[PDB]
RNA sequence: AGUGGGUAAGAGC
């Protein structure tokens, strides 16, 4: 990530990269986000 | 190919391979698995004769409504129409003549390298750690 | 809008799409009238360039062809059709529909970055790729 | 420690002497806004002054 | 009074409405300016504009109730820019920690 | 009387004046009647029937038509029962799940058919002898007292709750009226007139709404941020089309596109206020490509100055809006700074000479009268020709404490100031050339920040004359301190922040002798 | 040289010709009657037998689209 | 009365030769048996004035090439074009378009010109700065007049007397007025209290909005 | 809908025999029939 | 109150 920060990358690539500390920052909260209280609904597994 | 009629008896949804989709049920007409096509006529005309109850009053109406936002507001091609009949009297050689347009900037504006991005120097990390020290007195 | 190509009948929509085995193919279809379409007619003019070596942009009404309007869904005032090597690709967009583009965009580097991210998923094999920005809020404020 | 609005801490900051001829930087701080693309929320005062 | 030492006078404060205006208008633009942005990022702004905003206006918040129907209008924005970032829909019960 | 009693009292005045007052007069029409022609149609025949058979055909019909909406892509996995309750068969997938998505008509309509069939089963439970007519009408007053509990069709339409919410204040309406005397509170009522009337006046305003909706979707072929781009695109096609038809278009066909890039040319060049020429251009197309101009200009201008008024309201825009509006207003302001720069020149300076004599005169008295030595020229061996270029270039240099990147002009500009600091006096030296010599200098850019309520000039200077500009500002400024020549009322100080200068400005009008003084008249 | 003028040659028409222009505008006139004609009827009408068959994406009915083309011949 | 003060004052005769236009958008076969359909031919119109519309030409909307952001200057007489058999006037009527040429036929002894200003165009409406250059010791109208109603007119020399300028925008401007005194000559320039006098070299310099001119 | 519901017997009433237009084949039934009633005795009744 | 904005794509059997 911070090796990708200056190599000439394109407007969709770099939007797309600004938002991996939003993904550990999501990873970090899992225990509470991805809750059954606070999103109510039908819950899906993952494939694996 | 441009400018060539389709093949007969050919469906343009099959001859590719392609298959659809159905995000919903509410959109699209029901999939299916001469007294029918005489009963839509019949109810079109039903449905015809039952919204004529006002259609003429509420079509005269909209029409007016239309001629009075158009006294004011002209139609586009109305306020190019004397133009327009004025360029009745160009010939084909002025035609001939109308140049390609140009443009001015030159390469460096146009395709310019590529802006490449630099990380802050080291220098700026250091003045500010060695900022807020404290004198002892 | 007319400065783009227009397809007349659907074998024509079936040959362009069959032409194309390096480029990802970006039809349009609607109605040249409607001011939605007139809007993705006028992005897509403005990229028409921009992205030509990796994309083309085909138009297509969908009244004088509506061969695909029952199979693709086609009755949004406009949608964006996304293909390569004669197979449809989705978009998450983040809408709900990832099977097409069924608004209008006002920022023509937002469908660059559409079609640069499809170009790059579907080299890559894939059928679905993730739109580089989402799209399941308009960002009004 | 932290009570005086000139905060005792400039009194003892690392370069006090030099930013003693720094004069005017109230105005320039604030006339800064026509220089930087960014608006700067702490318009109105200087951390190190 | 310097010289009765006595109070003579009461002063009564308020935040400024073209001030409120500037305010509002920053966290707008925060807020707008945030399709592909970190959220730590939105959240250090939004840290930044109100520690100058009650910084600045200490004494003249709390007789602005327009203010602090303001700030918690924004704070509720920023905390719904968030959520709407984590997932695409609405938490019923999300938590403040 | 309970306070939920009187509230239900106000709520039905308000519903009865809200429907007298903006009561209108039916429209004249020409008396085309349903069910009159059905029977002239050979589709539909005539006959008399018991009320509760025909309540029981019809929502056998109802649920039949609602099994095949519901069957309508062959997906056999949402079962309906009998009581319109809509549930999946299984555990059906999430791809299933997207695709049996129905709208909120159909659901409406499938909770009217329910709201029906409990009404005719109510009908039904009374013709069987389970309940007796007593109970029957009772059944029937909760029914239509209690149709968001029972059904809850609000879901999907929520303005049917503005009539839930009516049926409810009737119950009370009532209820306090039936319950008065001996007997008690008790689920005995059955004045089941008023939420009967109640909802059969929602059904003739929600009926149209059903019956397009199930007609275009049972038909064999279905069917299915503009304010800005409304007017310029297709006045751009309206001038391209006028010329393609009086061009002789089987002979000069290869000119469309070039037309149409004149008219690009022409825009950009008025949207950037330069002089456009075509000198082969015929005269009536120019004139052609003069008037659209015109009439973009004219829509440009309007819509800036209705999008900026819009947002300044507080309206809820996008922001490639105000990125697009913003720009718009950027070049209208530079037309206008154009536009008034060049009056200033042709009329000449608006001050007179004589006003400049005052202003000047009073300047020269003031001065005078405080013993204020002019600010020398930075000497060669001036003191402090060192502190005041370090704190300079710590200024300049503070514009990216925080940048991460930067871009060639930036560090084109870090590198500048580095060079000053490693060799001052080769900085200062030029900066004294400068001073000295230098009267002419580079293109400076403007930037507008934008904040909703105006528009924020800023501009870009490079950074060989910057660091020229912030000495001599450093330098003047500590002058201007070392000799008073700003007077203390002059704001804000190195020795106040705003506050504080608020807190001694009510101090000082507070300590003034006699200030708040009112017996002799004294303001 | 060589190299310019060979993609030069190995450019594709992004534009359709001005003939395809012409009737791209001659059709959307003779819809947008707001801008242009005489008469203003609705956005999309052009005021002021055979129904084609089209395939619903389904394999299932593959068969019966064909045969339905194949009956459309003349 | 058919002739008060105001109509012998001002009141003068004038002619209209209306044509009919066809729709531009017509075959040419088609619009020349329009044409001999004796519908879309001239007719003439004759009525009374009160004062003299001038239409300002076309601003040039673009910076001059040489000396960039010049102020348009138009001759009176290219105004005064108008009113005569050579010059039409395709009127773009939001139905059709119209063919309306005029003529002067008698002419008032005191005449009212008005410059039109503040033409609301399709959004909104804008004021023309173009400026009118014109002779203030005297003008010559027998050249706008029609050779049977010229035998009757033997004074057509007119000389300004009243001179009215808009100053500013449409949304908030300043009506001042320039006016001759018979006795001195001289011109005085009055906005509300203010009274100064003007040299008449500087009259024309300034957004003529309404002339008054005496035949003498 | 609309039809049965506004012609629904009154809690007075036990046989309503109603005119009826139906399709010719079952598909939908309509009470052909406006409830006309005198309303002083229409409120008589509902006192009653 | 409420629907959604929650379809992994791929390989042939």
């Amino acid at each position: 990530e911070e090796s990708m920060k200056w190599k000439k990358l394109t407007n969709a690539q770099r939007s797309g990269l600004n938002q991996i500390p939003n993904r550990r920052f999501t990873l970090w909260w899992s225990p509470t986000i991805n809750r059954a209280n606070v999103y109510v609904g039908f819950q899906v597994q993952l494939d694996l | 190919f441009l400018g060539m009629p389709a093949p007969l008896g050919y469906v343009p949804g099959l001859g590719r391979g392609a298959t659809g989709f159905t995000t919903r049920s509410d959109i699209g007409p029901a999939r299916d698995a001469k007294d029918d096509e005489e009963a839509d006529a019949i109810y079109a005309a039903l449905d015809k004769r039952m919204d004529e109850r006002r259609k003429e009053r509420r079509e005269q109406r909209e029409k007016e409504e239309i001629e009075k936002y158009r006294m004011e507001r002209p139609k586009i091609q109305q306020q190019f129409s004397d133009l327009k009949r004025k360029l009745a009297e160009v010939t084909e050689e002025e035609w001939l003549s109308i140049p390609e347009v140009g443009d001015a900037r030159n390469k460096r504006q146009r395709n310019p390298r590529y802006e490449k991005l630099t990380p802050v120097p080291d220098s700026f990390f250091a003045k500010h750690l060695q900022t807020g020290e404290n004198h002892t007195s | 809008s007319y400065m783009l190509p227009h397809l007349h009948n659907g074998w024509q929509v079936d040959q362009a799409i069959l032409s194309e085995e390096d480029r990802v193919v970006v039809i349009r279809f609607g109605h040249d009238w409607d001011p939605t379409c007139m809007k993705m007619d006028e992005v897509l003019y403005s990229i028409a360039e921009k992205v030509k070596n990796f994309a083309v942009i085909y138009l297509v009404d969908i009244t004088e062809v509506p061969d695909f309007n029952k199979m693709y869904e086609l009755y949004d005032p406009c949608t964006v059709m996304f293909f390569f090597r004669n197979k449809h690709i989705m978009i998450d967009l983040g809408t709900g529909n990832n099977n097409k583009i069924n608004w209008a965009m006002e920022d023509k580097q937002e469908m660059v970055d559409i079609i640069e991210t499809v170009y790059r998923g579907a080299r890559k094999g894939r059928g679905l790729v993730v739109s580089p920005k989402d799209y399941s809020t308009k960002y009004r404020y | 420690w932290d009570r005086g609005i000139p905060r005792i801490n400039t009194l003892f900051q690392k370069d006090r002497h030099t930013l003693a001829y720094d004069k005017g930087w109230r105005v320039r701080t604030d006339f800064k806004q026509y220089q930087v693309l960014k608006q700067n929320p702490f318009w109105w005062t200087h951390q190190r002054h | 009074n310097e010289v009765t030492k006595e109070r003579t006078a009461q002063c009564f404060l308020r935040v400024d409405d073209e001030s409120m205006q500037r305010f509002h208008n920053r966290v707008r633009q925060i807020l707008m300016a945030s399709g592909s942005t970190t959220f730590t990022k939105i959240v250090n702004k939004w840290n930044t504009a109100l520690i100058g905003l009650m910084t600045y206006f200490r004494e003249a918040v709390v007789n602005t109730q327009e203010l602090l129907d303001l700030l918690v209008k924004c704070e509720n924005k920023i905390q719904t820019r968030i959520k709407i970032g984590l997932n695409s829909k609405m938490p019923s019960r999300f938590p403040p920690v | 009387q309970p306070v939920k009693v009187r509230v239900s009292y106000q709520k039905l005045l308000k519903y009865y004046v809200l429907n007298a007052l903006k009561h209108r007069p039916p429209k004249a029409q020409k008396k085309r009647y349903l069910f009159r022609s059905f029977k002239a149609t050979k589709f539909f025949q005539s006959t008399k029937l018991d009320w509760v058979e025909v309540g029981l055909q019809v929502c056998r019909q109802g649920y039949n038509m609602l099994n095949l909406l519901i069957h309508r892509k062959n997906l056999n996995y949402l079962h309906l029962d009998y009581n319109f309750n809509l549930k999946p068969v299984k555990t059906l997938t999430t791809k299933e799940r997207k695709k049996s998505r129905f709208g909120n008509a159909f659901h409406l309509c499938r909770e009217v058919l329910r709201l029906t069939k409990l009404v005719v089963d109510s009908h039904v439970q009374y013709r069987l002898g389970n309940v007796d007519a007593f109970q029957l009408a009772d059944g029937l007053q909760y029914i239509f007292a209690h149709v968001g509990q029972l059904t809850g069709m609000y879901r999907y339409k929520y303005k049917l709750m503005r009539q839930i919410r009516m049926c409810k204040d009737l119950k009370h309406l009532i209820y306090y009226r039936f319950n008065t005397g001996p007997v008690g509170k008790g689920p005995g009522c059955g004045f089941w007139a008023a939420g009967w009337r109640v909802w059969l006046f929602f059904m003739r305003g929600i009926t149209p709404l059903l019956e397009r909706w199930l007609g275009n979707l049972l038909a064999r072929q279905f069917e299915g941020q503009r304010v800005e781009s409304h007017f310029d695109l297709e006045l751009r096609a309206a001038v391209m089309h006028d010329i393609l038809d009086m061009m002789p278009e089987g002979i000069k066909q290869n000119k469309a596109r070039t037309i149409l890039q004149h008219l690009s040319e022409a825009w950009r060049c008025w949207k950037a206020n330069i002089p456009w020429k075509v000198p082969g251009l015929p005269t009536p197309i120019e004139n052609m490509i003069l008037r659209y101009v015109k009439a973009k200009a004219d829509w440009w201008t309007n819509t800036a100055h209705y999008n900026r008024e819009r947002i300044r309201r507080g309206a809820t825009v996008d922001k490639t809006v105000c990125k697009k509006n913003l720009g718009r207003l950027t070049r209208l302001y530079l037309k206008a700074e154009q536009e008034r720069q060049h009056n200033y020149l042709k009329d000449g300076p608006y001050i007179t000479a004589e006003e400049a004599v005052a202003v000047y005169t009073t300047t020269v008295h003031w001065l005078e009268s405080r013993r204020f030595s002019p600010i020398p020229f930075p000497p060669l061996s001036y003191k402090h020709d060192t502190k005041l270029l370090i704190l300079a270039l710590e200024r300049l240099k503070e514009a990216y404490s925080v940048k991460s990147r930067l871009n060639q002009s930036q560090r084109e500009e870090l590198g500048l100031i580095e060079q000053a600091y490693d060799n001052p006096h080769e900085a200062l030296s030029r900066i004294k050339r400068h001073l000295l010599t230098q009267r002419a200098f580079k293109e400076v850019g403007i930037e507008f920040m934008d904040l909703y309520s105006h528009l924020v000039p800023v501009y870009d200077v490079e950074p060989l004359e910057k660091i020229t500009d912030a000495y001599l500002d450093q330098y003047l400024w500590y002058e201007a301190d070392k000799r008073r020549l700003f007077p203390p009322w002059i704001k804000p100080a190195d020795t106040e922040p705003p506050p504080l200068l608020v807190y001694k400005w009510c101090q000082g009008i507070n300590n003034l002798q006699d200030v708040w003084e009112t017996s002799e008249g004294e303001c | 040289r060589d190299r310019s003028i060979r993609e030069k040659q190995s450019d594709d028409e992004v534009y359709a010709p001005g003939l395809d222009i012409e009737s791209s505008l001659k059709q959307l006139a003779e819809r947008r009657t707001d801008i242009f004609g005489v008469e203003e009827t609705a956005i999309g009408k052009k005021i002021g037998p055979e129904e084609k068959v089209t395939w619903d994406g389904h394999s299932g009915s593959m068969a019966r689209t064909q045969q339905a083309a194949q009956a459309n011949i003349t | 009365k058919k002739k008060t003060i105001v109509t012998d004052v001002f009141q003068g005769s004038m002619r209209i030769f209306t044509k009919k236009l066809p729709h531009p958008d017509l075959p040419a076969e088609e619009k020349e048996q329009l044409l001999h359909n004796d519908e879309y031919q001239e007719t003439m119109v004759e009525s009374t004035f009160m004062y003299l519309t001038l239409d300002l030409p076309t601003a040039p909307l673009y910076k001059d090439e040489k000396e960039q952001l010049i102020i348009p200057q138009v001759p009176l007489f290219n105004i005064l074009a108008k009113f005569n058999g050579i010059t039409e006037k395709e009127y773009k009527t939001y139905k059709e378009n119209f063919l309306k040429r005029f003529q002067l036929t008698k002419l008032p002894p005191y005449l009212i010109f008005c410059i039109k200003r503040f033409t609301k165009n399709n959004f909104f409406v804008e004021k023309n700065p173009t400026i009118v250059n014109f002779p203030i010791t005297n003008v010559d109208l027998r050249e706008y007049l029609s050779e049977e109603v010229q035998a009757v007119h033997k004074n057509t020399t007119y000389d300004l007397i009243a001179n009215i300028v808009h100053d500013g925008k449409p949304s908030e401007g300043s009506y001042r007025i320039h006016v001759l005194h018979h006795g001195t000559g001289k011109w005085y320039e009055l906005q509300d209290l203010q009274v100064t006098d003007i040299l008449p070299q500087m009259i024309t310099l300034s957004e003529a909005y309404i002339q008054i001119w005496k035949r003498r | 809908v609309l039809k049965l519901l506004e012609n629904m017997p009154m809690p007075w009433e036990q046989i309503r025999d109603v005119p009826v237009l139906y399709h010719i084949t079952g598909a939908i039934s309509f009470v052909n029939e406006i409830p006309w009633v005198i309303e002083p005795v229409y409120i008589s009744q509902w006192g009653s």
